[PDB]
């Protein structure tokens, strides 16, 4: 019943059905990963280890491709775009350990730690990353590691009972983000220690993305 | 007597609206277009048809003890029969082959998950497999052999008492899929394991609850290992015991026992496979 | 000194405003539409359904033939439909996948999108080679674009998150006229049947009238208790809706200076994604984030329908300029086109 | 846009020829091409259609299962394979692109063509050549033995140009619609079988043969075609 | 010096807003009232058209 021109745009559709569906699953093997953290916590410095508006990163590791998005530009509101990265593979946050004792330049008295802090338990516990695993730097490990013997760790935790040994230190530091989630059955934390001259972070993406993809297939066949 | 009459037609009510709210659960929901959301829906048809057609047209068989509704009739009925119970196999192996995938192969499943071009593919090819398994040889068998050996008013297939062809048959439909199942469900736990023991080791609350829902998983899987192996091995181990004693060894209840375990595993599966999963519970609720 | 005394003289010029709307309201929209018989149910069927994006729809508009519409989603695809035969006419892929908005020219021969990028691209459509490439990219916003919609080939006013609107000059990609004065993000705008004036709604819980000669505010519209996400002019110019976060949707009058009416219900208490009117203006149709869209009364804010057709927000629609259709955009992936039957 | 022909020159009777269309300057993956034909003091005849990506291909019957069209998208060149050449198949052959999809317009491009020398709606141009004069108004008629009108409101009627040494350009696509590139004073007029090419303030360019298409169906089918002289 | 500037700006703008001319909310509803009677039969959303003249059967 179509005309000699009507099969040739029906024609045509079929070929963009094509094309679409062949872009969709290029991208499907793509994994995007959303990049947070505050200002001076390494997080330029994970992108560089890693290899106006939104600053993407491609890289890849052993036959997977990651999608890096930087939103640290944006300044308008977060909720009014933050459902746009709803479906993310991972989160990947960054806190520098060295900024414990630090104070918040703007504020003038408030600790730069508790301020990751506030910014780590938004989005940890946001109703668009129920679901999205987080994969957590702790950067300037070296630093942190020098910091503590000059300054311990009762400046920033006034209610802190442990020792002033680098790993006791460090380890109290990822329980405290640790326990700032509320969804631990349905999303998973991973924490990573990182420096300026570590190179296994990268590494560590990848272990990491790959047991959030196998939970999600599980998830998807009926056996999670 | 009464009491086989209601068993049998409460095995038709539950084997015919339990696998319908799969298939209406899954025109409802249109996010249910994965691969593996397809495969379920392949199973449900299979097994709908089962108590749909082939158990009620079964019943007089049993309450009268002959068949009635002619020869002819008869071949349609054994080729119907045979086509669903070894396309349900087929779709068990189908099923647990694409959770082998999620996990082997993960970046690609995720990739090619939702593609209904090779979902359609798989379960066409489930059919197919399944109809020149039973069907040609059913529908060729008295035309090619000479006469029929059937007496008048009993409806079976001519390879009944036959040796050879039933442990070659069953071979591709239940001992084979019976061990790609079990391979398939036993390399999952074995992944799920390996990987939670890596991550304790690089790495309270969500340590605990993983290992929780791993050993769910082991349940899980273990269940419908079982499951299948339990409804199948006795039918299928009784044909071909049966046949080398042409009966007299075995008790004639003991195989109309086993003919209605395979029919048992069309109602079983519902609850299994379509009802433990994720995305099939959500579209349940919306409809009810 | 001078700081505490200019403050207190702009309450005092807000508590001049607020007595002058109040000296003016003498009748409600409701007391003047009562006598008048309702629109009765609205029934729609959806009769055609869109289907190829692989991710959440965030905008769609009409052309002006009410025959096309572009449609913009995340996953980086803009699709061109024809909605009479679903067959796609376009597919553009976009170099940013981040998409918030999407406009169609009124000439057809254009269509502009831009998200989280901060741009505003323009893709030409009539093209000797056959394909559709980017003809300019609209830089100068510090925020990401919320809304964009042409007033010709040559000109577009696009809304942004850096609290401002623009007016931009396509071919010479320079923005000629800035609009300040919203201390939110703006996430909405409409423009006026002629095209002289448009209206903004911001995150200031908060609608501006701007001149777009002149590129001064003439009035604010305040009343909302949340952010604005959508905004539409009546069809006569003479009035607009807004919807917000907070499950209400408001007509504001131009010249009377202030709200008319108020369209919520106790069920409904979920934001607002996208509002829209009939030919007539009679409807008033609004996308919800419970996955349906309600059809209002106008006049008499009574519920006159539902268009429950998705799983998903309801994330845009938009009604064809000939009145025939409306289609609804979600987070399903799918659009669908409704109408009634007698 | 560019579309240049090669490979025509004279043959053997029951001989083979393979002409090429290479094409610079556009999408070529995107347009269906066409190859038509023009016998020597003769009208347009159209030969064969590939479809973009290559789904479907039509041919006249006077040339199926003789010739084989064919495309090659990495390289942008046409094919037209050719096969027992007789006597009828010498002509110019040309090379022409047509996109389909809504609003589009079809056969708006023609290639320089090449020629070869070897040793169904009809469409009635009745008037074969009309004498005219620069600044007066010409009307063009053509008639079609089945309603060009479809069910979907298109008339599928086209007007081309053919000037003296130059390859047909589209004037009128769909029975009304003015090509780009062509002049306001070109109005196409029609209804259902007859059809009207009304030319206002003729120029010296305008001079030349006009050929009215249907693309209802194919075949594809020409009309004799109308000459204006001065 | 930045919020005494803004502080002017803000003043000066409430004082545009301020003079202009408001009609009555009624005759602003009659007029909302005027327009959708006027153009109430050529609305499809309103009053569905036949089948025949539905481009979306
Ligand atoms: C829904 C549940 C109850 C279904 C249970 C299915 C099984 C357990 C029931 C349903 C049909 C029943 C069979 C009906 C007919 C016969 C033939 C008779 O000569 C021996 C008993 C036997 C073999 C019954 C055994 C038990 C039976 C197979
Ligand atoms: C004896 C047989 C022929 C009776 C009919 C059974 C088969 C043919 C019927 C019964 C249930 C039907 C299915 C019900 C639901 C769907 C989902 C829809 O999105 C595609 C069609 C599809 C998959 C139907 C295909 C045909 C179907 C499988
Ligand atoms: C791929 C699968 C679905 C194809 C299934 C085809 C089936 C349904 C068709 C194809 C061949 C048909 C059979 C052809 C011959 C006979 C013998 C006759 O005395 C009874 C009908 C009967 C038994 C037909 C039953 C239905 C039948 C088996
Ligand atoms: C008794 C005999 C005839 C039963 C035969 C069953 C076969 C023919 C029927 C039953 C289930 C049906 C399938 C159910 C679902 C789909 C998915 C749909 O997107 C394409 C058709 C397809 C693939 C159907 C093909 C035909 C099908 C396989
Ligand atoms: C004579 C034939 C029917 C006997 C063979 C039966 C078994 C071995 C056949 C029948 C159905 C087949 C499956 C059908 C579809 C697929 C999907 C494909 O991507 C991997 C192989 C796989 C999983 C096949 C594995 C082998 C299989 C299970
Ligand atoms: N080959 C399976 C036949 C059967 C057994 N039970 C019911 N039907």
């Amino acid at each position: 019943t179509l005309s000699a021109e009507d099969k040739a745009a029906v024609e045509r559709s079929k070929m963009i059905d094509r094309n679409l569906r062949e872009d969709g699953e290029k991208a499907a093997r793509e994994v995007k990963l959303l990049l947070l953290g505050a200002g001076e916590s390494g997080k330029n410095t994970i992108v560089k280890q890693m290899k106006t508006g939104i600053v993407e990163t491609h890289f890849t590791f052993k036959d997977l491709h990651f999608k890096m998005f930087d939103v640290g530009a944006q300044r308008s509101e977060r909720k009014k775009w933050i459902h746009c990265f709803e479906g993310v593979t991972a989160i990947i946050f960054c806190v520098a350990l060295s900024d414990y004792d630090l104070v918040l330049a703007e504020d003038e008295e408030m600790n730069r730690m508790h301020a990751s802090m506030k910014l780590f338990d938004s989005i940890c516990n946001n109703k668009w990353f129920t679901d999205t695993s987080i994969i957590l730097f702790l950067n300037k490990k070296d630093l942190f590691e020098e910091k503590i013997k000059k300054s311990p760790l009762t400046i920033c935790y006034p209610e802190y009972a442990g020792s002033n040994t680098y790993e006791e230190a460090a380890a109290y530091i990822q329980c405290q983000f640790e326990d700032l989630n509320k969804r631990k059955d349905t999303k998973e934390i991973y924490t990573h220690f990182t420096c300026s001259t570590d190179t296994k972070n990268v590494q560590f993406v990848f272990d990491a993305v790959t047991d959030v993809i196998i939970k999600n297939n599980l998830k998807d066949c009926g056996l999670f | 007597t009464a009491v086989l009459a209601a068993l049998m037609a409460l095995l038709i009510v539950a084997t015919v609206l339990g696998n319908a709210l799969v298939m209406l659960a899954f025109v409802a929901d249109s996010s249910l277009r994965t691969q593996n959301n397809f495969f379920l829906l392949n199973l449900a048809i299979s097994d709908f048809l089962v108590g749909a057609f082939c158990i009620p047209l079964y019943v007089p068989y049993v309450l009268t003890g002959r068949w009635t509704f002619g020869r002819g009739l008869c071949k349609l009925w054994l080729v119907v029969d045979y086509l669903l119970c070894t396309s349900s196999a087929f779709n068990i192996v189908l099923i647990s082959y694409d959770r082998f995938l999620s996990v082997t192969r993960a970046v690609s499943y995720r990739a090619q998950q939702g593609d209904t071009r090779r979902a359609v593919r798989k379960m066409l090819l489930v059919w197919v497999l399944a109809f020149l398994l039973y069907g040609p040889a059913i529908l060729s068998w008295e035309y090619l052999s000479g006469g029929s050996s059937i007496p008048e008013g009993h409806c079976y297939a001519e390879f009944f008492y036959n040796w050879y062809f039933l442990i070659t048959a069953s071979t591709l439909e239940f001992f084979t899929p019976f061990l790609s199942v079990t391979f398939f469900n036993l390399s999952i736990y074995l992944n799920i394991q390996r990987r939670t023991r890596l991550r304790l080791d690089g790495a309270s609350f969500t340590q605990r609850f993983r290992l929780s829902r791993d050993r769910k998983v082991a349940k899980s899987l273990a269940v419908i290992v079982s499951i299948f192996g339990l409804c199948w091995a006795p039918y299928t181990l009784l044909m071909i015991i049966r046949a080398a004693c042409h009966g007299h060894c075995v008790p004639d209840y003991w195989y109309e026992t086993s003919f209605w375990l395979l029919w048992a595993n069309s109602a079983v599966n519902p609850v299994l496979y379509p009802l433990c999963h994720h995305s099939f519970r959500r579209a349940f609720t919306k409809l009810l | 000194s001078e700081l505490d005394q200019l403050r207190q003289e702009a309450e005092q010029l807000k508590n001049q405003i607020r007595d002058a709307r109040k000296a003016c309201a003498d009748a409600t929209l409701s007391q003047i539409t009562n006598n008048i018989d309702p629109v009765g149910r609205i029934q729609m069927r959806t009769r055609r359904t869109l289907r190829g994006h692989l991710a959440k729809i965030y905008a769609m508009h009409w052309g002006t033939d009410s025959r096309l519409l572009v449609s913009a989603s995340q996953d980086g695809k803009l699709i061109i439909w024809d909605s009479y035969t679903t067959n796609k006419v376009h597919a553009i892929p976009l170099r940013s996948s981040w998409v918030m908005t999407c406009a169609y020219a009124p000439s057809g021969n254009y269509v502009a999108c831009g998200g989280l990028d901060n741009i505003c691209s323009i893709y030409n459509l009539k093209t000797r080679e056959g394909n559709v490439r980017v003809s300019r990219e609209l830089a100068g916003h510090t925020g990401y674009l919320s809304c964009c919609r042409f007033l010709d080939d040559n000109q577009i006013v696009t809304s942004s998150g850096d609290t401002t609107c623009a007016l931009w000059d396509i071919e010479t990609g320079q923005q000629t006229t800035t609009f300040t004065g919203h201390t939110g993000d703006v996430m909405s705008l409409s423009l006026a049947p002629d095209t002289r004036l448009f209206v903004s709604g911001a995150c200031d819980a908060s609608a501006k009238l701007w001149d777009v000669r002149e590129g001064m505010c003439r009035q604010t519209f305040t009343g909302h208790e949340s952010d604005i996400n959508a905004i539409c002019f009546f069809p006569n110019g003479n009035a607009f809706a807004t919807g917000s976060d907070d499950a209400t949707c408001r007509l504001f009058d131009l010249r009377a200076d202030q709200e008319l009416m108020t369209y919520s219900h106790d069920n409904i208490i979920c934001g607002i994604t996208s509002v829209s009117f009939s030919k007539s203006g009679r409807l008033l149709l609004a996308g919800y984030d419970d996955f349906n869209c309600n059809v209002w009364d106008a006049l008499k804010a009574d519920r006159a329908g539902v268009l429950a057709g998705h799983d998903n927000r309801v994330s845009c629609l938009g009604v064809t300029d000939d009145g025939m259709a409306v289609a609804t955009g979600s987070w399903d992936s799918f659009l669908k086109i409704w109408n009634g039957s007698s | 846009v560019q579309l240049v022909e090669s490979g025509g020159g004279l043959v053997q009777p029951g001989g083979s020829r393979k002409l090429s269309c290479s094409a610079s300057g556009f999408a070529f993956s995107s347009f269906g091409m066409h190859w038509v034909r023009q016998a020597p003091e003769k009208g347009l005849e159209w030969v064969a259609y590939i479809s973009s990506g290559s789904g479907t291909i039509y041919y006249a019957d006077t040339v199926k299962g003789r010739f084989t069209i064919s495309r090659d998208d990495p390289k942008n060149t046409l094919f037209l394979q050719m096969t027992s050449l007789r006597s009828e198949d010498t002509a110019m052959y040309y090379c022409v692109r047509s996109i389909y999809y809504y609003g589009s317009s079809p056969f708006d491009f023609w290639g320089q063509g090449t020629t070869l020398t070897v040793s169904d709606i009809v469409m009635t141009q009745a008037t074969s050549s009309v004498p005219v004069t620069p600044g007066e108004s010409v009307s063009i008629s053509c008639r079609s033995s089945k309603s060009l009108l479809h069910s979907n409101g298109n008339t599928y009627l086209y007007w081309f140009l053919q000037r003296p040494g130059q390859s047909p350009q589209l004037l009128i696509y769909r029975m009304s619609n003015l090509a780009s590139g062509v002049p306001d004073r070109f109005s196409g007029s029609g209804s259902g079988t007859a059809f009207t090419l009304t030319i206002s303030r003729l120029e010296a360019e305008d001079v030349g043969v006009y050929y009215c298409m249907q693309h209802l169906e194919y075949p594809l089918t020409f009309g004799a075609g109308t000459k204006l002289e001065l | 010096t930045a919020s005494i500037a803004q502080a002017r700006k803000l003043v000066e703008q409430l004082k545009m807003e301020a003079n202009i001319d408001r009609i009555k909310v009624s005759k602003a509803a009659a007029d909302l009232m005027a327009y959708c009677e006027a153009h109430a039969k050529e609305d499809p959303l309103l009053t569905p058209v036949p089948a025949s003249e539905n481009p979306f059967r």
